[PDB]
């Protein structure tokens, strides 16, 4: 329950808040709602000797439309997700993600930001993200890069982030209008991490899917994209064949952990079937 | 002892007639006494 | 008048609410006292090793810390273990060697909770890691390990010769010889094994104290999570050596109990140390993984349980042994009798001929408990016991499981009713209740519905199956006789003291200690119809064992039971001395008089009268000479009999075989508890506890893994339901009154759990009936319950 | 190198040294001695400890103290009027029963308050899911649904 | 004036009467009374007055009134324990109660002083094993309307 | 305010006070040692005595900030800290020096000083003595009792009867 002490910042903007991250380098840790560092602070997993509250840099709050894409500041809450009706009118998958994560207090508190940079599975957006194909937007002392979500996780709190970087936004392409979009997760209750969850867009036309993408939620030790899985929908009807097919595709990437939730066996099978039951509500939709 | 005579018994009261000393003594030559005026309460005004 | 009582079988709203809703609640760890310092352990990582050496020298040296005990400041004091409820001993701090993970090795005493935490994480321990024992079925095994050494040489414990070193006792009820000549012959032997898993009782307020040593007067205060108060204050006497009379036990309010906060723990007993040796006041708080690791746990019974039928399903006889795994020490709260509890009520709601239970309790390198979280002294285990093997039978027996109840309740003219492993039922009408709730849910129609959605999954038209769960259940409640119950010694009465002031409102405590149930207003309602005093006229008090009359505390659904009891009896005292002081006034008499809601009237002369107020103020302003003067009384109730309260649940469970998620369709509880005191008050007491039903049932377990890690024990995993999860209830009644109780009240609080756990898990594997999944085993959340169907072939 | 915090509790103004590391909910308790959150847990899931922070409903346990810098808190000790009569809230717990040991009932209230400014006509679904980060172990919920309702309709009845 | 007298399983009393000390030593002699009528060491015996939660109702203490009035119920109380200890013992030790014969601090059988139950054993007695007939626990109270002045 | 740090019962203690805030005040109010009593607001009573640098001072007629750098032993600071009652607190029990308790506090401190003044002091210098101190309950005898009982303890030997 107790934290180690620490130090507390509040800078003042992005360049602030990198200076600081990179000038006390490891010991410090970026705090957004702290919705996953504070419980493991309590727990002494996590013991930094600084923590960069990024509260009061605005500029890491908002959604836009910038060409092709939404760009979602860090910091924006779940809750705020969830409240954005032209969010809700372009990403649609957000707002129903976003409501299957945590609980009310939880999404007040919580960033999209945090959810995408914190490298537990367990949370729900990177997967998400690697869905929708979602690139993230680092700054760091030596300035600005981009990293795909696909390309962001490597391991249980393992990430592509480098030593003094923040992830200042998300950018998302928006899918065509009037596609199709599900986020379907298995959980053991409000709150949990799930048991396996699948994110998926696709698009169809003339009853055939033109295009497919799959992210694969907790059901490995990172986010899976499951590139293969969405290729062998695209062309296709959409019908049991083509879904069998994309279950065995996606369930050959998992390699999930053996917890409370479950045995892996069960994990993955229980991806195949949130990955079935997105695509048919995404389906539906498009 | 373990098997005190009536008269031991009885000494070992401290009852009527004895001259006990008080309980009272105890707190009160300590200055734990509580008196009115050493009450306080939150948010007690006077 | 009339819209003032609030008497009994009012739903009157609840006193205790104006201060909880408004924070002003009194909890434990509200408590602040001049120079208190916080406390907390120093707790094992291993499951089972010798402690080399513990190093304190850093904690000790961290500013802020004021002491840091371990069991060698505690044995000069014989504190170093503390005597159990169960007769045996549990380890304070541990000395030679930890026995569970998480165990206590050390206490920190310091300003803060924070400073404590990190004095904590600086006593180093050594451990030499020895042998883990956690598979129970493995204990009593000739190369188990030994456990318990500080009683190794000690092959009879509290409960008779232990035939193993991990043997903590071997208990027996019932007919042997007869119950095996019946399973012999019968023509059908219905056997399973059911398990019924550990859970936690899990209160959302932890166990905690503020011990406060007054070392200038030689007086203990001791403010704690304590469900019986006067007990805790007995037994810290006897450890500590300070008097009774100078032990003032305090039981605040509880946020609640369940269970967990009956019996002693390491914390209450260090804290007190600890504050006896600083002379100041020491707070310990549990936090969460603690309390769900360390503090009582529940269940943990492997139960082999048999029924013998007749081929028509006639039951003849039950046989069951169990398996109890009480972990490291057996701190089992129980009667000192009854090492098992009353799990000699398994032979349930049913009248079999013979029965004979076995229970052997053995060690395992786990916390201890056993007896918490609504069981009734192993009455749940009882219960899901024979309604799953009522189930189990029906299925062997290609019978519908309601009409095999049915042909083989109790019948109400039966009791009261020895049941074949000793007890003897109060009163009960099983037959009107199991038609009214049938009745109520349709049953014949939904067993038809269920046929027809069995046919279509075999056709591949749904994925879903159909589970009608039922559990009729027959509790034992408000222990109880002084014959039998004792809690180390002290007979299992309870007591109720009421006191009319002069201007006719009381004051009225009790030796219970509520933590939630809503004594605080229904006892005033008992009163309050006796009395004709309104309810609000009257304050209820329990918990502070220098004011309220002795009792043994709020656990097993006694309190009604026990200490209603008592307040009925004493307010009839009340009302008798009343009736002489009217008798004095009205120069009458006695006999002549009759009560009136509010007054004694003179027969025939019904304008002849006086109030109980007017009585009240006799009894200060004109005393009747041949009596005292003032008005009030005590009793100390020592119950005849157990209340035997009963219900029948049903569920209708719809489950996903693909996932294995299960969802409630809709469980109706009819509960009959007798003469109900505050039928809103019932209420909530059957959603609550069909709520720790649905969580045992479906998701809720502590488990251990190989190395003795306990896993699951937080609620990132533990499953306590939000309110999503949580079915809506449809609850019913009963009313068949205790016939020995002085107003017909039975205890109701445990039922919900007691039956509503059957009843769900009975509702799954009835889903999976027609599949032949056999027993499975709880909890049944969905990746168990996906097992059952992979193993069934339903995913390919 | 305790942070000096200045914020709102109550409508009350409060200043005070805190530990970065103090836990919101430990301020709130321990120091400002409003004792009507609790803690439940030590995994931010109970929501026991639930309090109103600029419009929010947040696990004070889950917070740090210098994170509650210039904010306005409502505990339940808020939330009585300032003539002692109980919000809609608190009488629709008591009212409906919506308590029993009494320690979610503020985290609980103070989590319904903010609910129904979300959405003050909520259906049984919005407000089992708009509790859902708050638990209970006595009242299995039912009731405080009821309450919920309850209060609603009398804050709709209003004005 | 009044008296409440409650024995704890283990022989300690908590007693409370309905005057008010304001220095007179009620704390100490009230235990004597209790002490001498019942056996239990004065030191065994708190007493306390002035809560009226908690206090037997009385009229305080004025008058010199506490010895007279409280004092008397003090005794009476204390007696009515004796008795049902009396009772109790006589049940323990299967005589009659007009077979026993109190020696300071214990009931003993006439002409048997080997056969005897304490007060103390009794104490625990009353929780432990409660004689059937009898409630449970050892407790009594008296409110004492007194039949005259006292005339120092 | 006035910043103020002085020792009492040979602790350290550092506080703001106002000027006016008399001692006893300070002492009971704000150090929460609630043995010293207020008797009386004329001086006669003394149940405010406290030991302070070496005197017996009612402290009901000295403003706390006239205690800044002072040693104060107030009652609550006479007892051995093993819980060993003080020779006085122990003579005013044995020879019932005390009924109220309400001078006590006062008496004793008085007397500890006195003591020291006149480790053998005979009955009338006992008398005069502790003339500052008022007592209600006990007419002085046990009082006069209690302080030689005291001072025989600390002596090893009695002096006068
Ligand atoms: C009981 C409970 C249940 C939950 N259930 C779910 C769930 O169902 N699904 C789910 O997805 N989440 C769940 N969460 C986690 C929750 O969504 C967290 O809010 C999220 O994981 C972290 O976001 P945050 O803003 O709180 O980040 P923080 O906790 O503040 O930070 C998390 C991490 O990311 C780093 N970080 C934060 N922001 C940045 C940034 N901009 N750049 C670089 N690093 C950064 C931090 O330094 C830390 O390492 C749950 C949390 C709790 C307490
Ligand atoms: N015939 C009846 C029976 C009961 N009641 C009322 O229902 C309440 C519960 O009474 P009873 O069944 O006698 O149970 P207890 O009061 O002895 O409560 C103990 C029981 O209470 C249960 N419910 C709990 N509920 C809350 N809120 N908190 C706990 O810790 C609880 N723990 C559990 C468990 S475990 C147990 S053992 C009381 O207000 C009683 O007046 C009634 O109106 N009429
Ligand atoms: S104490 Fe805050 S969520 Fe449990
Ligand atoms: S009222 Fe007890 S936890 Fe909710
Ligand atoms: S109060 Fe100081 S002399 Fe009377
Ligand atoms: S003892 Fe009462 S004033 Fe002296």
């Amino acid at each position: 329950m107790i934290p180690g002490s620490f130090d507390y910042h509040r800078p003042k903007s992005i360049a602030d808040a990198v200076a600081l991250l990179t000038k006390l380098g490891e010991d410090a840790r970026p705090l957004a709602g702290g919705h996953s560092l504070i419980p493991i602070m309590k727990t002494r997993l996590a013991t930094p000797e600084h923590l960069v509250d990024l509260r009061d840099i605005g500029d890491l709050v908002g959604i836009r439309e910038e060409g092709t894409d939404v760009v979602i500041g860090a910091m924006t809450t779940q809750h705020a997700l969830i409240g954005s009706d032209f969010l809700a009118a372009k990403l649609p998958i957000i707002r129903e993600t976003s409501l299957l994560i945590a609980d009310p207090q939880i999404r007040y508190m919580g960033t999209i930001g945090g959810n995408a940079a914190n490298g537990d599975p367990g949370n729900d957006m990177p997967a998400l993200m690697q869905c929708l194909g979602a690139a993230y937007e680092l700054t760091g002392p030596e300035g600005a890069r981009i990293v795909a979500a696909r390309d962001y996780y490597q391991g249980a709190y393992f990430t592509a982030i480098e030593p003094g970087e923040l992830l200042t936004a998300i950018r998302i392409p928006v899918p065509p209008t009037g596609h199709g979009y599900a986020y379907e997760k298995l959980k053991r209750k409000i709150g949990d991490y799930a048991t396996a969850a699948a994110a998926v867009v696709l698009t169809m036309s003339g009853g055939k899917c033109v295009t497919a993408s799959i992210g694969l939620t907790n059901v490995a030790n990172t986010p899976l994209w499951a590139e293969e899985a969405g290729k062998v929908l695209v062309g296709t009807a959409l019908d049991k064949p083509a879904l069998d097919k994309a279950v065995a595709l996606a369930e050959a990437i998992t390699a999930p952990a053996s917890d409370g939730r479950g045995p892996a066996e069960y994990r993955t099978k229980m991806a195949g079937v949130m990955l079935r039951r997105a695509v048919e509500r995404a389906k539906a939709r498009a | 002892t373990v098997e005190p005579t009536s008269a031991e018994r009885a000494e070992k009261l401290q009852g009527m007639g004895c001259k006990r000393k008080r309980v009272e003594d105890i707190r009160f030559t300590q200055g734990k006494g509580n008196y009115v005026d050493d009450v306080k309460l939150p948010g007690m005004l006077f | 008048r009339a819209e003032k009582l609030q008497g009994m079988g009012c739903k009157r709203k609840r006193v205790e609410d104006i201060r909880f809703t408004q924070g002003k609640g009194n909890y434990v760890d509200d408590v602040k006292l001049p120079g208190m310092l916080f406390g907390d352990f120093v707790r094992s990582s291993h499951a089972h090793a010798r402690i080399k050496s513990i190093d304190t020298s850093k904690a000790k040296a961290l500013p802020g810390v004021f002491a840091v005990l371990t069991a060698a400041d505690l044995k000069p004091l014989n504190l170093h273990y503390m005597p159990t409820l169960a007769g045996d001993v549990q380890a304070v701090l541990a000395d030679e060697k930890v026995l569970f993970q998480n165990q206590e090795v050390a206490f920190v005493v310091a300003k803060d909770r924070y400073v404590a935490a990190d004095a904590i994480e600086l006593v180093e321990v050594d451990y030499e890691p020895l042998p883990v024992l956690v598979d129970p079925f493995k204990a009593m095994e000739p190369d188990a390990p030994l456990l318990r050494e500080d009683i190794k040489d000690k092959m009879t414990g509290a409960h008779g010769a232990r035939k193993h070193h991990n043997h903590i006792f071997r208990w027996e009820i019932g007919d042997k010889e007869g119950t095996d000549a019946t399973f012999a012959k019968a023509e059908v032997v219905s056997k399973d094994m059911f398990t019924y898993h550990r859970v936690h009782p899990s209160p959302l307020e932890t166990c905690q104290c503020v011990a406060s040593m007054d070392k200038i007067k030689g007086e203990l205060t001791l403010w704690g999570t304590f469900q019986a108060p006067h007990v805790i204050r007995t037994v810290v006497s006897l450890i500590s050596g300070l008097p009774e009379h100078k032990i003032h036990v305090i039981a605040p309010d509880i946020g609640g109990g369940f269970g967990n906060k009956v019996g002693a723990y390491s914390g209450y007993v260090c804290a007190v140390v600890a504050s006896i040796v600083l002379g100041v006041p020491v707070k310990w708080v549990e936090d969460r993984m603690e309390n769900l690791s360390t503090t009582s746990f529940a269940r943990d019974y492997h139960m082999t349980t048999e029924l013998a039928a007749t081929k028509d399903g006639k039951i003849l006889a039950m046989r069951c042994h169990v398996l109890a795994d009480h972990g490291a020490f057996d701190a089992c709260a129980d009667p000192s009798k009854w090492p098992a509890g009353f799990m000699n009520i398994c032979t349930g709601s049913y009248d079999m001929p013979v029965a004979h239970l076995a229970v052997d309790g053995v060690y395992t390198n786990k916390a201890s408990g056993g007896v918490a979280y609504r069981c009734s002294f192993r009455v749940t285990e009882a219960v899901y016991a024979i309604e799953r093997a009522i189930e189990t039978l029906a299925q062997r027996l290609e019978m519908d499981s309601a009409d095999l109840r049915i042909k083989n309740f109790i019948q109400p003219e039966q009791f009261p009713y020895m049941a074949p492993l000793g007890w003897e039922y109060d009163s009960g009408n099983y037959p009107l209740a199991m038609k009214k709730a049938m009745d109520t849910v349709g049953y014949h129609q939904l067993r038809a519905e269920q046929k027809a959605k069995q046919e279509a999954f075999k056709r591949g038209e749904t994925r879903e199956i159909m589970g009608i769960g039922i559990s009729f259940f027959t509790e034992i409640v408000g222990a109880g006789p002084s014959k039998n119950c004792d809690i180390l010694g002290v007979s299992m009465f309870d007591s109720a003291e009421i006191r009319i002031h002069p201007t006719g409102s009381v004051i009225a405590r009790m030796g219970t200690k509520s933590q939630g149930q809503g004594h605080e207003t229904t006892y005033a309602q008992i009163i309050a119809t006796e009395l004709g005093i309104p309810a609000d006229d009257i304050m209820i008090e329990e918990g502070n064992t220098d004011t309220a009359p002795y009792g043994l505390g709020t656990y097993g659904s006694r309190s009604t039971p026990t200490a209603g009891a008592a307040t009925a009896v004493a307010a009839r005292k009340i009302k008798a001395k009343a009736q002489m002081i009217a008798a004095h006034m009205l120069e009458v008499h006695e006999g002549d008089l009759e009560w009136d809601v509010d007054r004694f009237r003179v027969k025939g002369l019904p304008e002849k009268f006086k109030t109980m107020k007017e009585l009240a103020w006799a009894s200060y302003n004109s005393p009747p000479p041949n009596l005292e003067p003032g008005l009030e009384a005590v009793n100390y109730y020592d119950p005849p009999n157990m209340t035997y309260p009963f219900g029948a649940y049903f569920c209708i469970m719809d489950i996903d075989v693909d996932t294995g998620v299960a969802k409630t369709r809709r469980f109706y509880a009819l509960d009959d508890c007798g003469t109900r005191i505050n039928p809103m008050i019932i209420e909530g007491q059957v959603h609550g506890g069909l709520t720790e039903a649905f969580a045992v049932a479906m998701g809720q377990e502590i488990r251990y893994d190989e190395q003795g890690n306990v896993l699951g024990a937080s609620f990132m995993d533990f499953f306590l339901p939000t309110a999503v999860e949580t079915p809506k209830w449809e609850t019913d009644y009963t009313v068949t009154p205790s016939p020995h109780h002085p107003i017909g009240a039975k205890g109701v609080g445990e039922s919900p759990h007691v039956g509503g756990v059957p009843c769900f898990s009975n509702a799954v594997n009835d889903a999976y009936a027609f599949l032949n999944a056999g027993h499975i085993q709880m909890p049944h959340d969905a990746w168990r319950l996906w097992k059952v169907g992979e193993q069934l072939g339903l995913h390919v | 190198a305790k942070a000096h915090i200045e914020l709102t509790i109550n409508g009350h103004p409060v200043e005070a040294l805190v530990e970065p590391r103090t836990l919101l909910i430990h301020f709130i308790r321990e120091q400002q001695n409003l004792t009507g959150a609790h803690i439940g847990c030590d995994t931010s899931h109970c929501g026991a400890c639930t309090v109103d922070l600029d419009g929010m409903s947040v696990k004070s346990c889950t917070m740090f103290a210098v994170q509650a810098n210039g904010a306005s808190i409502t505990t339940i000790e808020g939330m009585a009027a300032p003539d002692g009569t109980l919000s809609a809230l608190q009488e629709g717990f008591r009212m409906m029963h919506g308590l029993q040991c009494g320690y979610c009932t503020p985290g609980m209230i103070m989590r319904s308050h903010r609910l129904l400014q979300e959405n003050p006509s909520p259906t049984e679904a919005e407000i089992r899911f708009g509790i859902g980060g708050n638990l209970c172990r006595c009242t299995g919920y039912q009731n405080i649904v009821k309450a919920i309702q309850y209060a609603a309709a009398k804050i709709n009845g209003v004005p």
